[PDB]
């Protein structure tokens, strides 16, 4: 199971989005995660290896701590059009992902 | 470039209904979700290869079938008011689990 704390947010045009994310299967290596575009299917953006403990690309990066088993994705100058839902996915098993709830953003502009 | 076919279909309570699913791009195993807004993408089975169906995490009150790679086939025979969401299929094939989703299908099960 997969745990997203953020759920539903709003932020603006500016400010750095967190959205925090957890698991408990020790098992799991390798957590991507996903945006859903309002009306649009899933796709994959910026994931991460237990191996390390930051991952940057863009303002997207990810920061993951090992146990207490937390992983929070961190969006920079949150702009409008970022809005999407944001999943966040586990794994451990060469392609096959456990899915989050995800949390929903959306940032107002102005 | 996965295909849902139709984007939108409707269905009485207990009638056998099918989402089928269709990839260009030869990714070996697909998959099967259902949208759900209060738990995200939540998967029910999934094939490795053309002739292989495996259980997901919500399996029952459906049935997969591969009938040949490209084409990967979910269906609801007796539907239910209770899955009337929005099922989405998705491929892939290689590490990192990159996984492709379709545009998605919307199933509302009319009876009740």
């Amino acid at each position: 199971q997969v745990r997203q704390s953020p759920q539903s947010l709003t932020v603006w045009e500016g400010e750095t989005t967190i959205l925090n994310c957890s698991y408990e299967d020790s098992t799991f290596d390798y957590f991507p995660w996903y945006r859903q575009f309002p009306g649009k299917s899933p796709a994959l953006l910026i994931a991460i290896s237990l191996v390390s403990n930051k991952k940057e690309d863009g303002r997207f990066t990810i920061f993951f701590n090992k146990r207490e088993k937390k992983l929070s994705l961190h969006i920079t100058d949150s702009q409008p059009g970022d809005s999407a839902t944001y999943f966040c996915a586990a794994t451990g098993s060469f392609n096959k992902l456990t899915f989050g709830a995800g949390t929903r953003l959306a940032v107002s502009p102005y | 470039a996965v295909t849902q076919s139709p984007r939108n279909k409707v269905a009485v309570t207990g009638g056998k209904v099918t989402l089928s699913c269709n990839q260009t791009n030869n990714h070996n195993n697909m998959y099967w979700y259902r949208q759900d807004t209060g738990h995200g993408l939540r998967l029910i089975h999934y094939s490795y290869g053309a002739g292989s169906t495996e259980k997901g995490d919500i399996p029952d009150g459906y049935k997969a079938s591969r009938p040949s790679q490209e084409n990967f086939s979910l269906i609801l025979e007796l539907a239910t008011p209770s899955q009337t969401s929005v099922y989405f299929c998705a491929s892939g094939g290689q590490g990192r689990a990159e996984q492709f989703f379709g545009p998605g299908t919307r199933l509302t099960v009319l009876g009740s």
